[PDB]
Order: structure tokens, then C-alpha cells, then sequence
């Protein structure tokens, strides 16, 4: 079962191991018990080269886990700017919504990743998208008094 | 001659104590080392001043006093000041850690580490007496030591000296010079636990003394030194009958007979006049009638309240100086024709008068001018219930939310004690309403 | 109540702790070798509170320096007052904690905890009347947060009757964009609610904001932020270090500032605000109560003050301070709870801090502090919902339930602040 080994290699950042496993028929879209794929794990742990390799070998850029998280939600939450750009160039849905009503914009705003917020707004992120509590990313900036984030969202 | 022992507890009791004993030495002619040249009997005697001072074989006149505090800073200033040789060194007792403005630390935890030492040192003073009448206890309501340690001491004194009288001088808190937010709690707790152990208590409201210093003495921002000098003048006027020859309030029992009709309503109001600034050294001398009328002005009271809203149960006028008795009779006769003086229907409408013909003494460095005649009026009026209402209201505002209560419970005190103390204060307020 | 034993743990704790010792040694006329060169008896009156007296009248800080990273010891030693610390008081481990609270609190940190306790023991035994402890640390890292909180609990066990005070630095992504910091901070806050008597909340979000928007510093450094920290630390300890009218101590501060045991997180403030190398009493009292001058990113006008302590330093009329302080309470009466009478205390100290003629330090117990806790709680929840990096904690022995319990406790703390903010006297 090369799928379980590919999940481990993607998380661990073993680039060579990823190439060999794919060459031997490993499922690039294998999931762990919570529905996470190799692309979700490489995007969470910041392995840019693994993300690029997987996208050139059939990884679904918009795969969701059991909680509706896409690779773009996780890269925006963790703050990996270069991976957010690579995902958007490969067709990631900028406005994907998870089970909490969050979009990647809500997660980059909460975590204070202001350069990722700018990138998402430039790629069409919806400033009116509300989470399950009715909050937009603008509401989060006003409620927490983050004036730097509020200025960017108002541009 | 029957001896009186003074006990000074906590910072306020100690600092007021030091100001009082300095003034007593000046009134009696006792020098800072204890020598008294006007005392013809060396090594003993039964003169009226011997009620407050014992005598050694070398002619040293030593205060019958004990100073107690849970930390040493304040008492250390007494041990090194102008009057360091006056006191019995074993008479100045200090711990190492104070009550942190917490009644429970003063009463239950820290206070218990020194209580037996204090009682043993008091017994050494009592053993020197031929006819001990009782104790004068000085303390703040607001401090942890002044509130908590005093209650513990008063409880023990009642067991060990059952038939002896106990009189208090208590400092009632004011915002302008307060130390702590929890002072209303400490004040109510100490009032409840000392009520059955105290025969008579003179409350001194720091706000009343602070206002007098500002209005009469032109003191911009009064400090404790200015408050304490005025307080000592008033305390001396109250205790003069015990230390000098006289016919009014000559012993502790007589204070209760004249001023306390029922055991619980034992809080007389003191009024003092005239208070004149030392910078007015050529002030016109005020007559007996003018100073006597000034006793019925709320601005001259030791506690802020309005005796026009209440009824009198007793009234004692104590004069010092160039005072002719017929002038007092005439001033009182005029004062009786006044709509704002009402007595309860069960007390005689009389005014008790005592005159000491020596004018008051001023301390060098004081803020008061010399005067040829002064008066202290001591009355039992139901208007003092206004002081208790003000204090109970501050207690209720915090207690409703149980604010700060955890500090007391964490120091060996049960939360039910707060409700029991408050209920006793509600009954006290009703005792005054039932009289009038 | 005299001696305080100071402990500084982790990178942040040691950096701000060294700055504290540099700033207060200058105020007490103490040079880097430990000799006194001051010109006032007031500087030595209460010197025993922070320093031990040694041979040749050499004043040595009562300070214990701790870190799992050994490189911190050399950075401390190379500072101006780096040689003043007792050589036997440096307790350093072999490898850092890697911003992991579980390493600091359960594995590497737990192996070095008994060594620090022996040093606390020797320092405490040589105190005539120990009042308590003061700890400097960050909440976002692994050592100051995980090991600092473990140390607090063990000291709390051996010395239950002593006061435990902390200067706790809150994380912000504006200064450190490390996504595990809300986890470390939340786990630490659960410990601080239970085991400390008083905590000064020094928020990196606020420190960054002051440097950037007020002081005009486009790229704030740790040296810039720490300048505001050392000024605040000097101000809030003034009444412990100088005689003044009040014989202040850590326990009297706690009894008068903390009405409910869990609500012991203070919002410090300072005026005037200054930058490195770069006022009347009415101005000082106004700046002191302004959101722009607070060291926690909270707007005091969004909450109510339960209690406040204010210290004015320099030569000024105490009657003027009394008047102006009464004034602020009248015009801003809606921002004070009405069920705690006389809840504002003022102190005046003659000696002002370095480079300033007049200064004011504010210590507020304000329900507006819930904004700081809500900020961290929201970040903790965003990470926790996705279980991001949870294996880094559970792999060191931690149970996932500890995260849940910490989250539930902080949300309860926010509800308790809201409760007293809405309460009325009636
Ligand atoms: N008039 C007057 N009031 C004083 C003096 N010292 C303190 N007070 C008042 O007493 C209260 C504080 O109690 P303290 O006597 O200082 O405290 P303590 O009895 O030493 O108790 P702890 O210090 O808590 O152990 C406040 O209301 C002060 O305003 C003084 O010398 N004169
Ligand atoms: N104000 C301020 N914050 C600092 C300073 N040094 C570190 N921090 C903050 O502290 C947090 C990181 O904690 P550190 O103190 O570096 O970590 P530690 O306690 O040494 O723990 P490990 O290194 O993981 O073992 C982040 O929020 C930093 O922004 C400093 O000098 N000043
Ligand atoms: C709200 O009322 C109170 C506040 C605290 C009180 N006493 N403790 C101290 C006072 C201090 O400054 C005023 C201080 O500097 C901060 C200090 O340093 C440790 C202790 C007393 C109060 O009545
Ligand atoms: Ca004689
Ligand atoms: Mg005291
Ligand atoms: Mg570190």
C-alpha cells in the first residue's frame, strides 16, 4: 500500500521518496482516516517542492477532508505564502467554505497573515463571505481592533 | 488614685499614642527622660497623674502604656524619637509581618503568633498597679492590625480582667487619607466582635479632622502629623479628668454612668472649640458663651453627622482655662432656648459641667494657637447612627458581589462571619431608631 | 515583608529581565560591578527588596536565570550588567524547547526543574522576611511558557503562603508570526489563572502598535519593544523600591487590586511614551487613562475599571495630583464600577526615572482585558479546529483533553469579566 507511505513522505518533506512512490503507482489522491491527502499534508507542513510535484501528477487541488478543509485553507491558516500562490495558479477555489463557514480569507485574517490576505483579495476572495456565526473577515478585523488588517480589507 | 493602662495597636494607634504621650508630658511637666521636678515624692506617690504614670526609685515617670504592631517600622520611630527613653523597652512589641489590611490576618493567623506575648507584657504592667480600673485602647478601624488584632486583644482582656473597664479611641476611615479598599469590611468586622467587650468608644472620623485642618488651620493638604496633633489635643481633653483633680468623669466607671445609658449605644460624639491657627498669635480671645455655642456647630465635631437630626441622651461639658462657673450657667441657659436641642423623654435635660482652671497646653511645632479657654463637649446623640449608615452602605455595595471576600476566607475566617457582623450592624442601627 | 526572589526563564524572560536589572540598578545608584555610587539615602532605604548585601558592600541581585537553551547565558553575560549576577544562579539546559510548551512543561523542562528549585531554596533561606516571587517570561514560546508555569506550580507547593507575581509577555503575529504561539499561550493562561496572585499582561500587539503608530518606528526591533517593557517594569515596582507614604508590598497590592481570585490580570500603562535616544500633572493623568498608552491591546473605554493603582514620579504638588485624579474619576465615571467604593489609589514618588522629570504609571484591573483573551482564544480555536501540529504536543505525553480544558477555562475567564462589566450596584 504505497498510499500510506506517500502520505508520510509528503508530510515529512521527503522529495525523493515522493518521486519513487509515484513512479511505482502510489495513489497521489490517497486519504488518511480524516480525509487528508498528500497535497493537504505538504501544504500544511510547508513543503513547496512536494506541492508542485503533486500538482504535476494529478493531485486534486480542491480536495476536501472530513471537515471541508481544502489545501488552500490549510496553507492560508499556517501562513505559507509561496504555497498559497502555487495553489491559486493551479486552480484552487479562493472562496472554498469549510464546515465552520470559514474561507481561506477568514483564516489568514484571524492568524494575522497580512501578505496572504492581500494575495487572496487580489485573486477574488469574497469580503462579504460570512462564517457560521455571521462574521466576515472585515467583522473579525473590527471586533479584534486589528487596524492594519482593516486598512487592507478596505483598500 | 486608680491606675489606667493605655494600649496602642497598629500604625494609627501607635502614631496617635506618641502624639498623646508627648502632650501628657508637657501638661504634667515631665521631661523626655522621665524626670519630673515638681514631684516632691520620689519613687512613688498617689497623685492624680500617677493614674497614667508609674515611678521608679530614680524618679523616672514611666507611662503605663503598651505599643503593639505586627510590623516594626512605626514602633521603630518611637524607639529612636525624642521620647525614646520615656518608655519601658519591653512595652514596645513588634512582629515581622503585618496583617496586609486584612482583619482575618490580624485576628486569626498572624495575630495569634504574638497574642500571648502581649498579654504577658500587659500582666507585668497590671501587677505594678494597686487598684487597676481598666484600659484605654487606641486603634484604627481600617487597618488589618487595628481591626483584627484589636478584636482578639479585647476578647482576651474580657476573660483575664473581667470586672475592669475598657474604653476605645477608634479611627473611622475617610477616603482622602485611606490606605485600603477593604477598610469598610475591616471596620464592620471589628465593630461586631468588639461590641460586647468595650464599655465606651470615642470614634474619630478622619474626614472630620481633615476638614477642620483645612478650614480652621489653613492646611492645604493635611498629613497624619497635622491630624494626630489635633486628635491628641482632643484625647487629652477627654482624659484630663482621669489625670487631674476634678469633679466630673473622675474614673472609668463614671464615663459609662454619664455617657452610656444602654450597653450597645456606647459611642459618644466629641466636639472641641476653639481651633485657631498658630499664625493667628494675636487672635481676639473668645468668651465662654462663644466657645460653648461652637459645641453645637456640626463643623467642630470629631465625627461627621448632624445632631439637629437626632436626640440627646447625655451631654457633658469639660472646660479648661479662664472659665467662671456663672458664665457657663448663663451660656447654657441661653443654649437651652434653641429649637435644635432635643433630649429623649426618659433622660433629664441636664448638662453636666466640669472645669479645670489651667488653659490647654500647645506642643512646640504644632498648628494651634495658645488660647485662654477651651471646651470639649461629649454627648450621646442618636445622630451618630448616620456614621454607621455611611459605613454599612459601603460594606453592602461590595458584599452584594462578594468582592474581596476570598482574602478573608483564605485566612482562617468563615464567610458566615460577614453576614453575622452585618446583621449586628443592622440591629445597632435599629437600636438608635428605637431610642429616636 | 521585604525580600523578593526574581526568576527569569527562556529567551524573552532573560532579555526583559536583564533590561529590568539595568534600569533599576541605575535608579538605585548601582554600577555593573555591584558598587554604590548614588547621591541619595532614599536609593538604599529599601535596596534589600531586590538585592543581597555582600563583601565590600557589594549589592548582588536576588535573581535566578533559567533557560533550556544554553546560548542565552552568554548573551546575558555579555550585557553591561552581565557580571553582576551570581555565577551559581545561572541554571541552563543542553537543548532549547523549539517553541513547544509540552517540552518545557513535561520532558526537557521537567528534568531541569529540581536544579532551579535548589537555587530558589538557597536564595529563599537567606531572606529575613521573604514576601514572594516575581517571574519574567513570554507565553508564546516553550521554555518561559511551559517551564515557567511548571516552576510556578512547584514553588507554589513549597511556599504556599508567599505571593507569586509574573510579568507575562503575550504573543502577537505582528512581532512573531509562529502559528503554535496561541497554543502555548492558552495552555499557559490555564496555569496562570490557578497558580499566580497577580500577573502583569505585557502584550506584544500593544508594544508593536505603540512603536509603529505612536513612536513612528517603521521596523520595530526587540530593543524598541523592551524599552517600553523596562519603563513599565520600573514604574510598577516603584512603591516596592522607594519608601513613600505607603509601606507597599506584594500582598497589600494583591488584597487591594484583586476582588475575585481568578481576575488577577492587570493592564499596565505608562506616560509619557518615548522611543530610545529621542508634561504637566493634568496631561499626565489624561495620557495615563488613554488606550494609546496601555501595554495590553485593549480599549479601557470598552470595559469598566474594577480597581486602579496609579504612581506619579517626580517633583509635583500632591494636592494637584489629588485634584486631577478626582477630576478623571468624575468625567470618566461610567468607566469605573460603582460597587467598589474608593477603588482608585494614588502614590507619589520623589525620584523620577532616567531621562524624565515627570512620569506616571498606571495599573488597571479592567474588564476590557477580555479583548486580549478573546484575541488569543480566536487564534487558538482556528488552529485547534483543524488539529494543526497537535502531534508535536501529544508526542511529548500531552493529552488532547488538556487543550480542551485550557480553551474552556479561558472562555470561562472572558465570561467572568463580562459578568462584572454588566453588574450594577442597585
Ligand atoms: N488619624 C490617623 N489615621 C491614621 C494614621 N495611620 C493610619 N491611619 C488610618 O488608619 C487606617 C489604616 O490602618 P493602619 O493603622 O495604618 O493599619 P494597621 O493597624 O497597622 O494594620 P496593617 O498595616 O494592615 O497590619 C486608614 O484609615 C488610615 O487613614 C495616623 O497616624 N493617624
Ligand atoms: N517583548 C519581547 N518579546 C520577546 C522577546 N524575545 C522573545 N519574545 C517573544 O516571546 C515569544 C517566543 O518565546 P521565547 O521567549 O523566545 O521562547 P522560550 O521561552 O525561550 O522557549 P523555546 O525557545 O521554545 O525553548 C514570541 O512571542 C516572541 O515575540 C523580547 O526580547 N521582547
Ligand atoms: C485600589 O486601591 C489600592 C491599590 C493598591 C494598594 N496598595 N498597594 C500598593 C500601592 C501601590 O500604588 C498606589 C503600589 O504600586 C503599584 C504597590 O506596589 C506593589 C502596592 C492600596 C490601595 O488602596
Ligand atoms: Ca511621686
Ligand atoms: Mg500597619
Ligand atoms: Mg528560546
Amino acid at each position: 500500500d504505497l498510499g500510506k507511505k506517500l502520505l508520510e513522505a509528503a508530510r515529512a518533506g521527503q522529495d525523493d521518496e515522493v518521486r519513487i512512490l509515484m513512479a511505482n503507482g502510489a495513489d497521489v489522491n490517497a486519504t488518511d482516516a480524516s480525509g487528508l491527502t498528500p497535497l493537504h499534508l505538504a501544504a500544511t507542513y510547508g513543503h513547496l517542492e512536494i506541492v508542485e510535484v503533486l500538482l504535476k501528477h494529478g493531485a486534486d487541488v480542491n480536495a476536501i477532508d472530513i471537515m471541508g478543509s481544502t489545501p488552500l485553507h490549510l496553507a492560508a491558516l499556517i501562513g505559507h505564502l509561496e504555497i498559497v500562490e502555487v495553489l491559486l495558479k493551479h486552480g484552487a477555489d479562493v472562496n472554498a467554505v469549510d464546515t465552520w463557514g470559514d474561507t481561506p480569507l477568514h483564516l489568514a485574517a484571524i492568524m494575522g497573515h497580512l501578505e496572504i490576505v492581500e494575495v487572496l483579495l487580489k485573486h477574488g476572495a469574497d469580503v462579504n463571505a460570512q462564517d457560521k456565526f455571521g462574521k466576515t473577515a472585515f467583522d473579525i478585523s473590527i471586533d479584534n481592533g486589528n487596524e492594519d488588517l482593516a486598512e487592507i480589507l478596505q483598500k | 488614685m486608680r491606675e489606667c493602662i493605655s494600649i496602642h495597636v497598629g500604625q494609627a494607634g501607635v502614631q496617635i499614642g506618641n502624639a498623646c504621650w508627648e502632650l501628657y508630658c508637657l501638661e504634667h511637666g515631665i521631661q523626655p527622660d522621665g524626670q519630673m521636678p515638681s514631684d516632691k515624692t520620689i519613687g512613688g506617690g498617689d497623685d492624680s497623674f500617677n493614674t497614667f504614670f508609674s515611678e521608679t526609685g530614680a524618679g523616672k515617670h514611666v507611662p503605663r502604656a503598651v505599643f503593639v504592631d505586627l510590623e516594626p517600622t512605626v514602633i521603630d520611630e518611637v524607639r529612636t524619637g525624642t521620647y525614646r527613653q520615656l518608655f519601658h523597652p519591653e512595652q514596645l512589641i513588634t512582629g515581622k509581618e503585618d496583617a496586609a489590611n486584612n482583619y482575618a490576618r490580624g485576628h486569626y493567623t498572624i495575630g495569634k503568633e504574638i497574642i500571648d506575648l502581649v498579654l504577658d507584657r500587659i500582666r507585668k504592667l497590671a501587677d505594678q498597679c494597686t487598684g487597676l480600673q481598666g484600659f484605654l485602647v487606641f486603634h484604627s478601624f481600617g487597618g488589618g492590625t487595628g481591626s483584627g488584632f484589636t478584636s482578639l486583644l479585647m476578647e482576651r482582656l474580657s476573660v483575664d480582667y473581667g470586672k475592669k473597664s475598657k474604653l476605645e479611641f477608634s479611627i473611622y476611615p475617610a477616603p482622602q487619607v485611606s490606605t485600603a479598599v477593604v477598610e469598610p469590611y475591616n471596620s464592620i468586622l471589628t465593630t461586631h466582635t468588639t461590641l460586647e467587650h468595650s464599655d465606651c468608644a470615642f470614634m474619630v472620623d478622619n474626614e472630620a479632622i481633615y476638614d477642620i485642618c483645612r478650614r480652621n488651620l489653613d492646611i492645604e493638604r493635611p498629613t497624619y502629623t497635622n491630624l494626630n496633633r489635633l486628635i491628641s489635643q482632643i484625647v487629652s481633653s477627654i482624659t484630663a479628668s482621669l489625670r487631674f483633680d476634678g469633679a466630673l468623669n473622675v474614673d472609668l466607671t463614671e464615663f459609662q454612668t454619664n455617657l452610656v445609658p444602654y450597653p450597645r449605644i456606647h459611642f459618644p460624639l466629641a466636639t472641641y472649640a476653639p481651633v485657631i491657627s498658630a499664625e493667628k498669635a494675636y487672635h481676639e480671645q473668645l468668651s465662654v458663651a462663644e466657645i460653648t455655642n461652637a459645641c453645637f456647630e456640626p463643623a467642630n465635631q470629631m465625627v461627621k453627622c448632624d445632631p439637629r437630626h437626632g436626640k440627646y441622651m447625655a451631654c457633658c461639658l469639660l472646660y479648661r482655662g479662664d472659665v467662671v462657673p456663672k458664665d457657663v450657667n448663663a451660656a447654657i441657659a441661653t443654649i437651652k432656648t434653641k429649637r435644635s436641642i432635643q433630649f429623649v423623654d426618659w433622660c433629664p435635660t441636664g448638662f453636666k459641667v466640669g472645669i479645670n482652671y489651667q488653659p490647654p497646653t500647645v506642643v512646640p511645632g504644632g498648628d494651634l494657637a495658645k488660647v485662654q479657654r477651651a471646651v470639649c463637649m461629649l454627648s450621646n446623640t442618636t445622630a451618630i447612627a448616620e456614621a454607621w449608615a455611611r459605613l454599612d452602605h459601603k460594606f453592602d455595595l461590595m458584599y452584594a458581589k462578594r468582592a474581596f471576600v476570598h482574602w478573608y476566607v483564605g485566612e482562617g475566617m468563615e464567610e458566615g462571619e460577614f453576614s453575622e457582623a452585618r446583621e449586628d450592624m443592622a440591629a445597632l442601627e435599629k437600636d438608635y431608631e428605637e431610642v429616636g | 515583608m521585604r525580600e523578593i526572589v526574581h526568576i527569569q526563564a527562556g529567551q524573552c524572560g532573560n532579555q526583559i529581565g536583564a533590561k529590568f536589572w539595568e534600569v533599576i540598578s541605575d535608579e538605585h545608584g548601582i554600577d555593573p560591578t555591584g558598587s554604590y555610587h548614588g547621591d541619595s539615602d532614599l536609593q538604599l532605604e529599601r535596596i534589600n527588596v531586590y538585592y543581597n548585601e555582600a563583601t565590600g558592600n557589594k549589592y548582588v541581585p536576588r535573581a535566578i536565570l533559567v533557560d533550556l537553551e544554553p546560548g542565552t547565558m552568554d548573551s546575558v553575560r555579555s550585557g553591561p550588567f552581565g557580571q553582576i549576577f551570581r555565577p551559581d544562579n545561572f541554571v541552563f539546559g543542553q537543548s532549547g524547547a523549539g517553541n513547544n510548551w509540552a517540552k518545557g512543561h513535561y520532558t526537557e523542562g521537567a528534568e531541569l526543574v529540581d536544579s532551579v528549585l535548589d537555587v530558589v531554596r538557597k536564595e529563599s533561606e537567606s531572606c529575613d522576611c521573604l514576601q514572594g516571587f516575581q517571574l519574567t517570561h513570554s507565553l508564546g514560546g516553550g521554555t518561559g511558557s511551559g517551564m515557567g508555569t511548571l516552576l510556578i506550580s512547584k514553588i507554589r507547593e513549597e511556599y504556599p503562603d508567599r505571593i507569586m507575581n509574573t510579568f507575562s509577555v503575550m504573543p502577537s503575529p505582528k512581532v512573531s508570526d509562529t502559528v503554535v504561539e496561541p497554543y502555548n499561550a492558552t495552555l499557559s493562561v490555564h496555569q496562570l489563572v490557578e497558580n499566580t496572585d497577580e500577573t502583569y499582561c505585557i502584550d506584544n500587539e500593544a508594544l508593536y502598535d505603540i512603536c509603529f503608530r505612536t513612536l513612528k518606528l517603521t521596523t520595530p526591533t526587540y530593543g524598541d519593544l523592551n524599552h517600553l517593557v523596562s519603563a513599565t517594569m520600573s514604574g510598577v515596582t516603584t512603591c516596592l523600591r522607594f519608601p513613600g507614604q505607603l509601606n507597599a508590598d506584594l500582598r497589600k497590592l494583591a488584597v487591594n487590586m484583586v476582588p475575585f481570585p481568578r481576575l488577577h490580570f492587570f493592564m499596565p500603562g505608562f506616560a509619557p511614551l518615548t522611543s530610545r535616544g529621542s508634561l504637566t500633572v493634568p496631561e499626565l493623568t489624561q495620557q495615563m487613562f488613554d488606550s494609546k498608552n496601555m501595554m495590553a491591546a485593549c480599549d479601557p473605554r470598552h470595559g469598566r475599571y474594577l480597581t486602579v493603582a496609579a504612581i506619579f514620579r517626580g517633583r509635583m504638588s500632591m494636592k494637584e495630583v489629588d485634584e486631577q485624579m478626582l477630576n478623571v474619576q468624575n468625567k470618566n465615571s461610567s468607566y469605573f464600577v460603582e460597587w467598589i467604593p474608593n477603588n482608585v489609589k494614588t502614590a507619589v514618588c520623589d525620584i523620577p526615572p532616567r531621562g524624565l522629570k515627570m512620569s506616571a504609571t498606571f495599573i488597571g484591573n479592567s474588564t476590557a482585558i477580555q479583548e486580549l483573551f478573546k484575541r488569543i482564544s480566536e487564534q487558538f480555536t482556528a488552529m485547534f479546529r483543524r488539529k494543526a501540529f497537535l502531534h508535536w504536543y501529544t508526542g511529548e505525553g500531552m493529552d488532547e483533553m488538556e487543550f480542551t480544558e485550557a480553551e474552556s477555562n479561558m472562555n470561562d475567564l472572558v465570561s467572568e469579566y463580562q459578568q462584572y462589566q454588566d453588574a450594577t450596584a442597585d
